[PDB]
Formats: C-alpha cells, structure tokens, sequence
C-alpha cells in the first residue's frame, strides 16, 4: 500500500520551548519507523524477537567476560574479603 | 511579428494576444496574474 | 499536573472600542478587552459584565490572544447586542439571559462597524479590510458582500433595501444599489482618507484628515450618473487632526437637528443646523450690496447652513461619543475617553443662547480604573491589592470583591510594596521620590524627597519588613530603616553603573541586584561582601528571583531570554528562549521551584525549575503586560498590564465522453420537450381551443446554473481538452451522434453563441460525421436530411462571413501598405 | 574521477541493467532478486533457468544492457552478487552476509522509486575509488536535490555496509528510515573482462592465505 | 547644479555656479546663476498637485461610469470610455459584446451609433486601437473581433489618412500576415465542409 516515506511525513504532522515532548516523539517514531531491528514471524492462524538489542548484549557480556580473564591471567595474589 | 511584451509599464500584454493595464484589472487578477508571472518567472 | 486559570478579570471600565447608550439619565453598554461590561451612569456600580462562557486559560482556550472587542452595537427594541471583534467575528446576543445566539464570523480582519436595518433581523458590518457585508437574522446567513472599496470602511449609512453609502479609508465614498450589489457612484471625498460620515435626509456630512468637513446633497431620485451624490462646499474646524465619528439628532418639540463632529484629542465639536426659514431670511443679508460677484459669494453656503455650538472639551484624548436630548437644553451626551473613563456631560442651550461658557459634566465613572498602564502590580498576605500608577492613581483593589477601596495619589511611581504587617504601602517615584501610605488612614505618613538624585528603579524589603533597599538609576542603592513609622537612611552603596533592579533572598541571605551594564552581581546583606557576578546576558537586565531555599535565582531581560542560575558557585543551569519581545517581570511560586514570567508581548509563562518546561502559556492580555505578583502562600498570581488590565490566576468522476453524453441527453431532452410544447401551443391555438399541455418545467440544473441548454452542452464541450476530443467523440454511440446534430442544428439559430464557436463547432461536427459516415448514409428520415442540409447550409454562411471581411482586410491593409511605400519609398 | 572504461558515457546516457539469479533460484532469492531490481532504478529482472552464460552476457551486450547483477544464494539466504559492466568492461563480485530483507519482515508499504542520493563512507585507497565507480554507475545520473531517498555504500574494514532510507527534513534535525535491504558485501574478485570468460587479467583479488592478510584494508 | 534637502535636484547650468537668492515672500521666486546665465525657480507647492489630484478626481469618475455602461449595455459610450481610459481587457469585452449582439440582430458591422464612434476618433485613438487590433490578431481566437474593428476603421476612415498617419505601417505590416493565415485556416475549414454535401448526395442516392 502507501509508501513509508508517505505514512513517515503523515506521522511528523500527526506529532507536531518544551523539549521532552520532542524527546519522547522522536524516539517514539524512529522504534516506529525502524523495522530492520525487530524481527516478524507470520502467524499461521508479529514482532518475535529483538535482534540487534539481543546481539549487543550477547556481545557485551561475552567482552567484560573476555576483559575479566585477560585480567585474571597472570594473577596470583587477590584479597580475600570475608566481610 | 510576435507579441513581445508590453512597451510601458502601465500594462502587460500576455503573449496569447490579449492584454490588461494596471488600473483596469481588479486586485484579484492582479494578485492572480502576479502569481503566474512570479511561476513563469520561476521555471 | 495542577495548572492554573483565570478566575476573574477587572481594571477596565473603557478601553479601545465604541459605546452604545441605553435609555432608563441611563445606562451604558461599553467593553472592555475581549468582553462587554454595561454600567448605570447614576451610581457607577457595575452591573453587567457579559463575557465569553469559557475561562481563558483552561484546557480548551486556543494557542492566540483573545479576540479583542472592537465594535459595541445595540438594538434597542427587540433587546439585542451585536457586537463584533478584532479577528471579525460578530457575536448577537439576548440581553435578557445574556447569551450567545449568533455567531457571524465572515471577515478577514478587525471590524469598524455594525448597523441595524429594518428595525430587526438585518445586520451591516463593516471591517478593516474593505468589504461591507449585510447579514439576515433570520437565516443566520451572510447574504450579500458589497466588495469595492479599498482600505477600510470608515462608516457607512443605509436605508433598508435599495441605497447603501459607504466611506473607506482611502479617499473615497461610494453608493451602493443593493439590488444588485454593484457600486454606483464613486467620488473622492477628501484628498487623504476619509474618517467620518453621517446624513441628515437631504444634506450628508464627511471629514477627512485635517478639518475640512464637507456637506454634499444627496438626491436619491436622481437618474445621472455623477450625480447621485453632488459635493456643496467646505467649512474649517477648530481641530487640526482626524475628525472620525459624525453624527445628528432631531430634537422634537419644534423640529431641530444637531450633530457633532468627535476629533482625535481631547474635543467634540457640536453644531446646531439651522431651519429653513432662517436660510430664507439670511439669504438676502448675505445677497446684499446689489450679480455675478453676488451668485459667486452665494455659492461659497457652509457657514449659511450650519451653525457652531458649545466645543466640548475633556481632559484626556477622546475614543467614543454618543448622546440624547429633550428640550434643547438637555444635549446629554456620554463620552468614553482612551485613558479609560467615561464622562457624562450635558450641554444646555436656551434655543438662542447655550447658557453656559463651557459645558458641564454630571457623571463620570472613573473609579474602577487607573488612566495609566500599571507600572508595579502587589499583594498582600492574600486580601488586598496594589495597582501603582503614573497619574498618581495608588489603588488598593481588594481579591474577594475586585473592588478599589482605597486610593491616594503619588506620582510617576514604578515601583511599590506593601509592608508585612499589612495595611501600609511603601512606593518609590520616577523623580527622586519616595513615599509612604496606610489604608485605613489618609495618604501621606511621608514622603521623602530627595531618596535619589535621579530615577528610582527597584526596591525590595527585608522578609522581616523593617529594613529596605532601593536602587535607583543614579548608579546608587540606599539602604532603609523603619523607625519608631519613618524611614532612616543609613548606608549608600555607590557603583559605577545604574542599577536598575534590586532583590533580597527571602532568608535575609543574599542581596541581588541587576546593573544597567548587562549583569548582576549578589552581595551579602551581612557584609557588602560581594559574593558572586553573573555575567553574560547581553543586554540590560530586568527582574530578578530568588528561590525559597535560597539555591536558585533567575534572570530576565531584554534579550528575550530567561536564565537560571545556581547561587552556591555562580554557574548557570539553563539559558531557556521565551518570549519574542522583552521579559518584563519574573517571579517564584511560594513553596515549588516553579516559576511565572510576564513578557512585554502580551503573554505569561508558567515554567518548572527541574525540567525547565515550558508548564502553561496563559494568553489573556491585549498588549505588554508591565508586572505579576505571587500570593504569598497558597499560589494565586495576579498580572497587570498595559491594556489598563488586572487579571487573577488560580488553580483548576466521469471523463469526457461520458460528460458530453449525460449533458447531450438532458439537454436534447429539454429541447424538443420545448419544442413538443411549441407544436401544442400551435395546434390549440389552432384548433378549438378547450385543452393543451399543462407545462414542462425547465430543468434542474438548467435553471441552477441559468443556462439555455445549448449554452450548457457548448460550455461541457468546450470544457473537454483537445487530447481527448477525439476519443470523447469516439466513445459516444449513433444515437448520441444524431442528438448531436439536433444539437448543433438548435444551435445555429442563435447566430450568437454559433459565431464565437465556430471552430469548434466545425472541428467537432466534422469529425463526427466523418467517423460516423458509413451508418449516417444508411440511415432513412427524411427530417435528419433536413437536419443535414440546414446546418450546411448555416454553417457554410457563417464560415464565408468570416472569410469575406478576412479577405477584405487582407487587401485593404496591403494597399494601405502599398500606397505609403509610392508615396515615400 | 570517472576512470577509463567508463569515461566514454559517464554522465551522458542513463545506465541499463539486468538482475538475474544462478541457476532454478529458491523463493527468497527471487524475492532477493526483486529488491535488487527496485533498489536501483532502470534494472529490469530476467528469470535465468536454461540459459547458458556466454549467450546471456552476448544477447545483452548486443541489446544494449549496461550491466549485469548475478546473484547466487545458500538455502534462500543470498550469498554472493557479480556486477559485469558489459561494454568489454570490468566485473566485480562480491559475498553477501548480513542479509535482512523486507519481504521477510514486513509490509510496511511501497517503496519510492525516486533515483536516489548516494553516500560513500571513507573509500579511501584507489581500489575503494575503483569499487566506487562500479557501483555508482549502475544509477541514474543527476537527481532532483529534494530526492527524499539515500543508499549508503560505507566502508567499515572491507565490509562494506549497504543501507537504504528515506527522510524528510524537520525543524530539529532530519528523520531518517529504514527501506530495502541492508548488506556487508565485500569484494572478493575484480577483473577486467566480461562475465563469460574467467580467462580476463584479475586488477585485483584477496589474498586468504598469505601471513599478512589481516594486517591491512582493501589488501 | 542647485540641489535640496535630499531630492529633487535642478538642472542647474553648464559651469560654476555663485548665487542663491531664495528670499523673497515666503520662500517665493529662487534665483540661482553661473557665470552669466541666470535661473527664476516659480513657486511653492499649491496646484502642480491640485491638477494632479483633480486628474484623478476625472479619472475615478470616468472609471465608474465606464463600470456603469459596461454594466447596464450601451457599448457606444463605453468603448470611447474604455479609448480613452485605455483599458484593453474591457475594450476587447466591449468589442466583443456588441459584436455578438451585432450577429444576434438582423453596411454596418457594429450597431451604428459605436461604428460611428468608431468613424470619429482621432489619430493617436486609432493608432492605439490598431494596436490592440495587432496582438488580438495573433490569437486564432480572438481574432474575428479585430478583423470586424480592422474592417470598419477600412471603411470609414480616409485611407489617405490611414497611410500618412506616423505608425501605421509597423502595423498593418505585422498584421497582414497574420490574417493570410487566418484565410488559410478558415478558407480549409469551408474547404472540408463538403463532407455534408457528400453525405447528402450519398442519403438521396439511398433510394
């Protein structure tokens, strides 16, 4: 149907000194009108995933586990804290 | 010969032919007629 | 989020609009901004304020000024208000429940006029752009809009149904015929613009620019074309500016009429016209010495005919006038002045002499007002209220009635408190001035002349109340004492720049104060100690804060900007753009970091001190609002301005072809039904005459568009394009072909709309029949065959028409060519 | 600048190009080949089952194509493109990886069609000004300047991210979205011939191998 | 030169100039002189633009009653209204109107009292008026109103006159062409309006 270019001009009228106002729009219509980062399946009688966000956590955690071994690696003392 | 513009500036003669002068055309198709120059004047 | 609201407004009795007067001396109808305030002249209390039925300032108040009000017009009889405002809207009101029952919004701009006509039911408006629109009651529809002039519509004057007469701001007066809407008559009045009009059946009174008031005879019945309306000469005024309101009465009792001319300042000029015995019997006085020279003096009549009277005078520049008589010795005439006042006078005149060497006030409401914007706005702890202005016109309005109780008078004073005790104002005046008053006693405790040596700008008490500074524009704060109930300067403190705002933290903390040199610096009232300097403004700097906790001051100016400050170490939070003119005033609520700004254009703004939002923009005022002011717990906030206003603040599709076709049936319908009632006309006209068709009537949207049929078809054929003729004329069937040429035979009788159509007329029939010619040559009638001889036999006649004077022309204008090349090649 | 097999026709005639599949395509690369042919303009798609290459790259060399868009897929996920320029001129190739397309997401509309604005991120050495000039004259030369669709070729470490959006220009910024597919292409193979031969003098093709292959871009 | 306070300056003399004498009754007669030649400035402002004011008085009225006769009909007085307010767009709906009525009724090709009007107007009238005939000819629309105003200024005007008149061969030579195509197109129209004589000897051959 109607163009994304069409329906992305139609929601900048529809939205319209406040600024959080304009914060919360335009955060609003850029998760709107970005749909290569969500994931749709089809229902055989849909947003099933998050793939970039899940990607960057999977990747973070993975990078402060790899920075806590490269720490780790030629250690041999440590505190021991037993409070 | 071709119509050309107008020889004074108390008219204007389109090139259709026909032509207006200042005072006797209403303010409607003087705002009208200075848009379609201002367009004509534009392209 | 608990937004605020308008819970009342007051301060205006009259402002920039005319009044009505209504009889029982009487009542007046008048406005005030945005709505209308009526009063009784005998005591002055006011009884009616008819305003809009939503507060402005409330969820659904749109994002603009209010529409001011600027034309009050009354109809007396049927009780009726019309009045109309400055975006052209005009509001009909019933007087008795004092509701809306007309909106007649209509206009471009701001309107100048409104006129009863018929006693009821028709309403005349004029406005600012220039047309002139009639309006029925009746259908609530605007009827007529007499569209010629070209400025703005200074007055006008009509009699029911057949004669308008209006004057604009451009030089002219025109007639209107209001049958059919047409301008008739058009002169040039006066040379500049024309500003008045009013008539008397035979004679008609303008004014223009500069005291040249013309008479002109208006003869309704006349038949020329200049000449409707002649011009019989000038007279001279006593003003030398814009005489702008005309108009005349006819006292009974004998018959007499007079009319005054209002003037832009401060005067009304009232003349008497005389009667027609007395014209008979000056004629000759004038006639004397006996007639060439005679006839020459008796046509330059002006001074003959019309008779000064008693120049009434006022002290203040002069907005509106209007008047009633009985005796002629009662010319009572109420009159709304700018600074806002209203004025009841009354002139007599002994029907020789006007008794009197000045005429005579007998009312005047003026206590509700101030005749001054209000430089400086206050508050008590929640009571009372201080309205300070230049004429002198302390006054201390009370929340609870909105009544001024106590007034006093000081001078050009810009700046005031109260004192924490209540009941006493301390002011400080534009000279070296400053001044104490009470509100139970009477004005003066004291004054002190000499606190300054020039223009006092800002002072502040201490929240304790018994020490107060002033800063004044002598590049001098002083320091101030109450002693046992006088004031004790002590200390001085000099800078090198007039300062121009002072403040104190409401702790006793700090001391504040803004420099004509484009900064602030805060002090500490302990030590003079100089604290901090903020800096960075880049204009002079108006109003200071202080926030409760003492943490948090704001800064306004003229550089249409806000900014927040953090008092601990001098540094700035936000630098927030309001305000497109300049931010007068800006103060705190009480408890709350929020804060209110006023602004020199005409708006306050209710923002928040941790998100720095924008909370509400409240749109209630006309022109620069000059100071708000905060409860002192609660948070109701008072604002007052430059329109004379004081207002308070709470909590809450075909295509071608198919065009053609439908249009060719209905009109080839229409057609020969009028022509099978012309064949009964005939054949009962020439038979015995006992019956006939009853009547075809004409069709619809033949008689919508007031169209003979063949100029309807002739107009949708020639609104279809060259690209798809052919295709239109392709597309329709064999029958519709031959209903067109019934068509085209039909109409090449009117010889009229045949010759401007000839071209397209022959390019379409042509191509017809030649795309159609193999069926049109099959077909057996004997009347197409007519049909087909006849539109030959026209068509070619016209076509050789236009070819023999082509032809002609053609000759001529080479032999015209060829006889001036012999004669002088 | 324009370089010397291209310079003939820069930017006086508008390019022509087919987009075809390997050989008996899955669906998503039909689907694929699609967005292909309405990502840049004046490409038309033709259904390659049966046809030989050598009279394929003749017949469109001889109707007058400008280039041709060879795509070639994994279980519909698409794996590689080759650009053939046709008048005997260069073929580059490239592998796909990070392919998300909009006939699998969402039917968020129509596309624009417009020909579009093109931004090129930091081809800095003369392979990336090479690679540059084969792909931008596959689109159609001078554009309106209030065209509201962009693609984006950039380079981040020889993967070069391809994107499309649309925007409008606001009071505050510009709003950018996200049309077409989003790639990391990568060149693995240009040379100087046709399509038909693999007999044509490579200009350049990666090294895998070698013991200083990841110490460098465009290597 | 001499100059005032700053407008208006005066055309002075050709060389060097030491001389004001403005000091006579209000500021009256200036004198200002060269080397020899001496310069008697008139007056005040009092009636070089009381003429002008009053021309537009004329020309406000005139236009009104231009407005009335184009309204009520009566074309003769209007077309000499619109000649002499020179307002073409009206003198061409004028020309126009009383043509199409001109057709409607029943020599004299206009009513009789507008050619006449036409008969006794002056030079630079009918220079103006073959003016606006010229670039009306060039529409194949609006064209059959200049031949009928070309043919009745042919014929009731002295072609002696119209020759000598200074203008009119800049004209009738750009307007002589046109009308040669004007023949050419309405001559093919007649030319192709056979089509009806062909079908009407067909239809009686049908029998």
């Amino acid at each position: 149907a109607g163009s994304q270019l069409k329906n992305l001009k139609a929601a900048l009228k529809a939205r319209g000194y406040d600024r959080e106002e304009k914060k919360k729009a335009i955060a609003e219509i850029r998760e709107e009108f970005n749909p290569f980062e969500i994931k749709a399946a089809r229902n055989k009688r849909i947003a099933v995933g998050k793939p970039g966000i899940s990607k960057q956590i999977g990747e973070e955690q993975r990078k402060r586990a790899f920075e806590a071994r490269k720490m780790m690696k030629n250690k041999r003392g440590g505190v021991i804290d037993k409070r | 010969y071709n119509v050309g513009k107008a020889e004074k500036d108390g008219e204007i003669r389109l090139k259709n032919g026909v032509a207006m002068s200042k005072e006797e055309l209403t303010r409607e198709d003087k705002n009208r007629l200075r848009r379609a120059l201002k367009r004509k004047r534009s392209k | 989020y608990q937004r605020f609201e308008q819970a009342a407004a007051f301060g205006v009795i009259a402002s920039n609009a005319n009044c009505v007067w209504i009889p029982a001396p009487g009542q007046l109808i008048t406005s005030a901004l945005e709505d209308v305030n009526i009063w009784d002249i005998k005591t002055g209390d006011l009884v009616s304020k008819l305003s809009d039925g939503l507060p402005p300032g409330a969820s659904d108040a749109r994002g603009a000024k209010p529409a001011e009000c600027t034309y009050l017009e009354a109809h007396k009889d049927t009780d009726l208000l019309a009045v109309g405002y400055a975006d052209g809207v005009i509001k009909v009101w019933d007087l008795m429940s004092k509701t809306v029952l007309l909106n007649f919004n209509g206009h471009k701009a701001a309107i100048t006029l409104l006129q009863f006509d018929g006693t009821g039911t028709r309403l005349i408006s004029g406005s600012k752009d220039s047309n002139i629109i009639v309006w029925d009651l009746v259908g609530e529809v605007g009827l007529y809009k007499l569209r010629s002039h070209k400025d703005s519509i200074t007055g006008f004057w009509c009699q029911g149904e057949d004669w308008l007469i209006s004057t604009s701001k451009d030089g002219m007066i025109k007639l209107w015929d209001l049958k059919t809407h047409q301008c008739i008559e058009t002169h040039i009045a006066h040379t500049g613009e024309c500003w008045g009009l009013a008539v008397k059946d035979d004679l008609l009174i303008t004014t223009g620019t500069d005291s040249q008031v013309k008479i002109w005879k208006l003869d309704i019945e006349n038949d020329k074309m200049g000449g409707k309306l002649t011009e019989m000469g000038i007279f001279e005024k006593q003003s030398k500016q814009r005489g702008l309101k005309i108009e005349f009465i006819t006292n009974s009792s004998d018959k007499t009429s007079f009319f005054y001319i209002q003037n832009a300042d401060k005067t009304i000029e009232t003349f008497r016209i005389r009667k027609e015995e007395e014209i008979a019997r000056g004629l000759k006085k004038r006639e004397k010495r006996l007639l060439t020279e005679e006839e020459i003096a008796k046509s330059i009549y002006s001074s003959f005919i019309l008779h000064p009277f008693q120049t009434i005078r006022s002290l203040y520049k002069i907005k509106s006038a209007s008047w009633t008589t009985v005796s002629s010795s009662k010319l009572e005439l109420v009159l709304t002045t700018s600074s806002n006042t209203i004025e009841y006078y009354s002139i007599p005149y002994e029907k020789r002499d006007p008794t009197s060497p000045a005429p005579l006030k007998t009312h005047t409401i003026e206590l509700q007002g101030q005749r001054t914007d209000v430089r400086s706005i206050d508050i008590s702890d929640d009571n009372k209220l201080l309205a300070t202005a230049s004429n002198g016109s302390l006054k201390i309005w009370n929340i609870k009635t909105h009544k001024c109780i106590r007034t006093f008078e000081c001078g050009y004073a810009l700046t005031c408190k109260f004192l924490p005790g209540g009941l006493l104002v301390i002011l400080g005046t534009r000279n070296g001035e400053l001044q104490l008053f009470d509100l139970a006693s009477s004005s003066l405790l004291d004054t002190i002349e000499d606190a300054h040596d020039a223009a006092i700008w800002s002072l502040d008490l201490t929240s304790d109340g018994k020490r107060l500074v002033t800063g004044s524009a002598d590049k001098t704060v002083k320091f101030w004492d109450f002693k046992v109930l006088k004031l004790h300067h002590d200390t001085t403190l000099e800078l090198t720049d007039d300062i121009l705002c002072v403040r104190v933290s409401p702790d006793d903390r700090y001391l504040a104060i803004s420099l004509l040199d484009n900064t602030v610096k805060v002090f500490f009232l302990d030590s003079m100690k100089f604290y901090l300097s903020l800096y960075g403004h880049k204009l002079p700097v108006l109003s200071i804060d202080i926030s409760f906790d003492s943490k948090m001051i704001i800064t306004s100016s003229a550089d249409k900007n806000i900014k927040i400050w953090g008092l601990d170490f001098g540094d700035c939070h936000k630098s927030l753009f309001a305000h497109q003119d300049s931010i007068m005033n800006v103060k705190f609520l009480p408890q709350s970091h929020n804060f209110f700004s006023c602004s020199k254009d005409a708006v306050v703004k209710y923002w928040d001190g941790e998100k720095f939002e924008c909370i509400q923009k409240l749109y209630a005022h006309q022109s620069e609002v000059w100071a708000l002011a905060v409860a002192t717990d609660g948070g109701f906030v008072v604002s007052s301005s430059h329109d004379h206003s004081i207002r308070i603040w709470e909590e809450t599709s075909l295509k071608a072809g198919e065009r053609l076709m439908e249009a060719l049936d209905l009109g080839i319908a229409e057609i020969e039904g009028l022509e099978a009632y012309n064949r009964d006309m005939k054949l009962w006209q020439r038979k015995k005459l006992g019956e006939a068709p009853i009547k075809p009537q004409g069709n619809a949207v033949l008689i919508a568009v007031n169209k003979t049929p063949e100029q309807y078809i002739m107009d949708t054929l020639l609104r279809i394009r060259m690209s798809q003729l052919e295709d239109a004329l392709m597309v329709m069937p064999f029958s519709y072909v031959l209903k067109f040429l019934k068509f085209i035979d039909t109409v090449m009788q009117n010889k009229t709309l045949l010759h401007s159509h000839l071209p397209l007329i022959c390019k379409n029939l042509f191509f017809i029949i030649k795309f159609n010619h193999k069926e049109l040559v099959s077909q057996k009638n004997e009347e197409l065959k007519l049909q087909i001889n006849r539109v030959k036999t026209e068509l070619r006649s016209a076509l050789k028409s236009t070819e023999d004077d082509l032809g002609f022309n053609v000759q001529g204008l080479k032999f015209v060519k060829q006889q001036w090349n012999l004669r002088h090649n | 600048q324009v370089d010397d097999e291209y310079a003939a026709t820069s930017g006086i005639m508008d390019p022509r190009i087919i987009v075809t599949t390997s050989r008996d395509p899955s669906t998503r690369l039909s689907q694929f080949a699609k967005e292909i042919k309405l990502l840049f303009p004046n490409a038309v798609r033709l259904n390659r089952g049966n046809y030989v290459m050598p009279n394929l790259v003749d017949a469109c060399k001889k109707s007058g194509t400008t280039d041709l868009v060879v795509l070639h897929e994994h279980r519909g996920v698409p794996t590689s493109l080759t650009i053939s320029h046709f008048p005997h001129g260069p073929t580059a190739q490239f592998s796909l990886h990070n392919v998300v397309m909009r006939h699998d997401i969402i039917n968020a509309g129509n596309q624009s069609e417009v020909n579009p604005h093109l931004i090129f991120d930091n081809f800095t050495t003369a392979l990336g000004k090479r690679v540059v000039c084969i792909l931008k004259h596959l689109f159609n030369a001078g554009p309106k300047k209030d065209s509201e669709r962009v693609i984006t070729f950039a380079n981040r470490g020889d993967f070069i991210s391809v994107r499309q959006h649309v925007y409008v220009r606001t009071r505050e910024g510009v709003e950018i979205a996200e049309v077409g597919p989003r790639f990391e292409m990568r060149l693995f193979e240009l040379r100087l011939g046709t399509l038909e031969n693999k007999d044509a003098d490579v200009e350049w093709q990666l090294r895998r191998f070698i013991r200083t292959a990841n110490k460098k871009d465009y290597l | 030169d001499g100059l005032i306070k700053c407008l208006k300056t005066l055309d002075g003399h050709n060389n060097r100039l030491w001389a004001l004498s403005t000091m006579n009754d209000g500021d009256m007669i200036v004198s200002a002189d060269a080397d020899g030649v001496f310069q008697f400035w008139k007056d005040c402002t009092e009636q070089e633009i009381e003429e002008e004011q009053e021309k537009a008085k004329l020309q406000v009225e005139q236009e009104q009653s231009l407005q009335n006769y184009m309204s009520k009909g009566d074309w003769t007085n209007a077309f000499l209204l619109a000649m002499t307010l020179d307002h073409p767009m009206r003198l061409f709906n004028v020309l126009k109107r009383a043509l199409g009525e001109s057709r409607s009724r029943q020599e004299v090709i206009f009513n009789e009292e507008l050619d006449q009007a036409i008969s006794i107007l002056n030079d630079e009238q009918l220079i103006l008026l073959m003016k606006r005939c010229r670039d009306w000819n060039t529409n194949a629309k609006t064209h059959t109103i200049a031949q009928r105003t070309i043919r009745c200024i042919l014929m009731h005007h002295n072609i002696a006159k119209l020759s000598e008149i200074p203008g009119m061969v800049k004209i009738v030579d750009a307007i002589i062409p046109y009308t040669q195509r004007h023949f050419t197109r309405v001559d093919n129209l007649v030319e192709q309006s056979y089509i009806l004589d062909y079908a009407l000897v067909e239809m009686d051959k049908l029998f």
